[PDB]
RNA sequence: ACGAGACUCUGGCAUGCUAACUAGUUACGCGACCGGUCGGCGUAACUUCUUAGAGGGACAAGUGGCGUU
């Protein structure tokens, strides 16, 4: 079986009030300004 | 052509063979009141108390009565007769006389041309019939 | 409740200022022309909107109403508000002035007028409504 | 012009009149516009007690009817009701005989040809073609035909050469004759609808009138613009003078009549019922016209009452 | 959704419902354009499809909804409009001076 | 923009239409006397009872009252 994939957009939706809270945060930045 | 609605309520009909012949003083081909159930004889004996006897020397209507159901059949012969004069009325002399032999019997009974449009309604979900349900416990 | 939802009250007020001239006062011959000069999917709708035409008809014929803005309505104000009088409101031959105002214009070097009469100023000072 | 009064009242009724129409080769019966899925009868006494008289309910109409008319002769009455169908009231069996339903679009009404040549219908697949009792394929329209929807067509209304013109509600009206047959120009303008028009039996007048008033002339051989008369609003009724060349409406219970040589009334006297209620809104009436001679009238309000006029013509 | 939507439907509506990472089930819905819910016409208007695709930690459902556009023959939408809407013929033009001349050839 | 309403099905009404050898008419009729139609069979009336379709029909439409009229 395969699985689906996540944007770091649709991860800080779903996570934005969990245990990764903190990690998809970062993630989210990494992505918009990561140069 | 032909023009015949005859007679009908409810569910039973008269149909009215409307035409010239004998036309004796018959209910289901039966005396003035004498019909077997007994109930509602007298419906018919009114009017022919107010013109004569010339009069129905050569109205034939012929009429097979079928259905049951009292407020049915009885109820359509007052029907089947107000058309019946409407009609010879209407097509022998002028629809004068029929305005107002009409006039007399409509305006005696509104109840001729209306009838009841109650019927058995639909059963529905959860229940032992239309509006009722089922007893709910807690 | 009888009250018309928004869509037969929109598409009889389009209707009526649009065929104005078409509808009347009668029911059958307002929903025959409801029946021409639109497609209406329901046969109910065009009954309501054909009895909201008449009602709104009726509503027409003893003045205008504000939702609608047919033709004949829109000239015969467009022809009034042009209405000039004979001779203007302000050709006053004789003006009352109080003497205050009489001072002002004569400080604005007005003091040759004629048409102008000085009225006797009021005697007392009571312009204030009462308090409580 | 003439002098009118109401001598009487008369009761009983349930159709009233729209469009006036007989035919001079069997004028001996004539009809009345109905809703109760018939066509009412009047009939003719002349005397001061009689003024109209209820003889049958012509039931079976599978609807009600736009406008009535007459074949040449008496004996075939050809109703159009509003949907397409067609009915011919005859008499050799003492009602209805032939009942015409065979056109896909909905007609708006139907005619007869003077000569019984050419049967023209009106169809709404902008297609109209032109029949025969014969059995020859005699034209059709095929392009640049009509915008909108065809109403019904009018011939010559005496005994002359047939000259065709097609008038509908969609405010196109056109006329052409037999002989020539084209088409000069076609432009719009059109200020109102035309109910119905007749053309003269010389073939030089064909009438007009709409709710701006505007009523301009028409000519058989071109479509030169020569004078536009005034006019009220859109006509529901009209008579023709059978002397003479004039015109007529009514702008409710009302009636005006423009003279094309006069332009003036005369003497217009009226009687109207009075009620206390002044909210009230009183019956109203649609036209009114002459039949054959000008010695009865009649007319009917929406409060289901008859009235009948006797006038003096002089 | 953008290319349902350049197809040229009225409207459309995807919602994703399953496992969207994590223990729970979450399920986003995107709809866009307008779009009928209740009513016949909903029978005629909307198509919609329900599929099931299996990944490897469990099940996900698709339900695409399409409101297909009014369309009077060739079938490519529905016939009959949507039973509220009332649409209006334009009465003929009317442009005429105070004085009707007119231009002829 | 959804929902409500509209809408779909369903009743309630057509002396109008479309017409039915499967249920319902028939006096160029036999299965009747001391001028009342009489059931396996007797069915050039485009049908009223039955069936079902194309439509019609109702809109707070008319009137009176209350209400920013």
């Amino acid at each position: 079986g395969t699985d689906l994939v996540t944007d770091p957009f649709e991860d800080f939706e779903f996570n934005c009030n969990t245990k990764y809270s903190g990690g998809v945060t970062r993630n989210l930045m990494r992505e918009l300004n990561g140069g | 052509q032909s023009v015949q609605v005859f007679g009908r309520k409810k569910t039973a009909t008269a149909v009215a063979h409307c035409k010239r012949g004998n036309g004796l003083i018959k209910v289901n081909g039966r005396p003035l009141e004498m019909i077997e159930p007994r109930t509602l004889q007298y419906k018919l004996l009114e009017p022919v108390l107010l013109l004569g006897k010339e009069r129905f020397a050569g109205v034939d209507i012929r009429v097979r009565v079928k259905g049951g159901g009292h407020v049915a059949q009885i109820y359509a012969i007052r029907q089947s007769i107000s058309k019946a004069l409407v009609a010879y009325y209407q097509k022998y002399v002028d629809e004068a006389s029929k305005k107002e032999i009409k006039d007399i019997l409509i305006q005696y009974d509104r109840t001729l041309l209306v009838a009841d449009p109650r019927r058995c309604e639909s059963k529905k979900f959860g229940g032992p019939g239309a509006r009722a349900r089922y007893q709910k416990s807690y | 409740g009888r009250v018309r939802t928004k869509t037969v009250k929109k598409a009889a007020r389009v209707i009526i200022e649009k065929y104005y001239t078409r509808l009347g006062n009668d029911f059958h011959t307002n929903k025959r022309v409801c029946e021409e000069i639109a497609i209406i999917p329901s046969k109910k709708l065009r009954n309501k909107i054909a009895g909201y035409v008449t009602h709104l008809m009726k509503r027409i014929q003893r003045g205008p109403v504000r939702g609608i803005s047919i033709k004949l309505q829109e000239e015969e104000r467009e022809r009034r508000d042009n209405y000039v009088p004979e001779v203007s409101a302000l050709d006053q031959e004789i003006i009352e002035v109080d003497p205050d105002t009489k001072e002002m214009l004569k400080l604005l070097d007005f003091g040759s007028l004629s048409n102008l009469q000085v009225t006797q100023p009021t005697v007392g000072m009571n312009f204030k409504t009462p308090r409580g | 012009t003439e002098q009118m009064t109401l001598r009487g009242t008369l009761k009983g009724h349930n159709g009233w009149v729209t469009q006036i129409a007989t035919t001079p080769q069997f004028p001996d019966m004539i009809l009345s516009a109905s809703r109760d899925k018939t066509i009412i009868m009047w009939k003719l006494t002349r005397d001061e007690t009689n003024y109209g008289i209820p003889q049958r309910a012509l039931r079976g109409h599978s609807h009600f009817v736009s406008d009535v008319v007459i074949s040449s002769d008496g004996q075939f009455a050809l109703s159009g009701s509003w949907d397409g169908t067609l009915r011919l009231w005859d008499l050799t069996t003492g009602t209805t005989t032939r009942r015409f339903v065979g056109h896909t679009k909905d007609v708006l009404s139907v005619a007869f040809s003077s000569d019984n040549r050419q049967i023209v219908s009106g169809s709404r697949d902008k297609t109209i073609k032109l029949w025969n009792t014969l059995g020859v394929c005699k034209y059709t329209v095929q392009d640049e035909s009509h915008s909108e929807w065809v109403s019904c067509v009018r011939f010559s209304p005496n005994s002359s050469n047939p000259i065709i013109v097609s008038c509908g509600w969609d405010k196109l009206v056109k006329v052409w004759n037999l002989a020539n047959c084209k088409l000069k120009t076609n432009h719009i303008g059109h200020t109102g609808y035309l109910n119905t028009v007749t053309v003269s039996p010389d073939g030089s007048l064909c009438a007009s009138g709409g709710k701006d008033g505007q009523a301009m002339l028409w000519d058989l051989n071109e479509g030169k613009h020569l004078y536009t008369l005034d006019g009220g609003d859109i006509i529901n009724a009209l008579c023709f003078s059978p002397n003479r060349y004039w015109l007529c409406a009514a702008t409710g219970p009302s009636i005006k009549i423009w003279d094309l040589e006069g332009k003036i009334i005369v003497d217009e006297l009226k009687q109207e019922v009075i009620s206390t209620s002044s909210k009230a809104e009183p019956p109203q009436c649609t036209s009114l016209a002459w039949s054959a001679d000008g010695q009865t009238l009649f007319a009917g309000y929406t409060d289901n009452l008859v009235r009948v006029w006797q006038v003096t013509i002089g | 959704l953008r290319f349902i939507m350049e197809s040229g439907a009225k409207g459309c509506e995807v919602v994703v419902s399953g496992k969207l990472r994590g223990q729970r089930a979450k399920s986003m819905k995107f709809v866009d354009g307008l779009m009928i819910h209740s009513g016949d016409p909903v029978n005629y208007y909307v198509d919609t499809a329900v599929r099931h695709v299996l990944l490897r930690q469990g099940v996900l459902g698709i339900k695409v909804k399409i409101m297909l556009p009014w369309d009077p023959t060739g079938k490519i939408g529905p016939k009959k409009p949507l039973p509220d809407h009332v649409s209006i013929v334009e009465p003929k033009d009317e442009i005429l001076p105070t004085t009707p001349i007119s231009e002829q050839k």
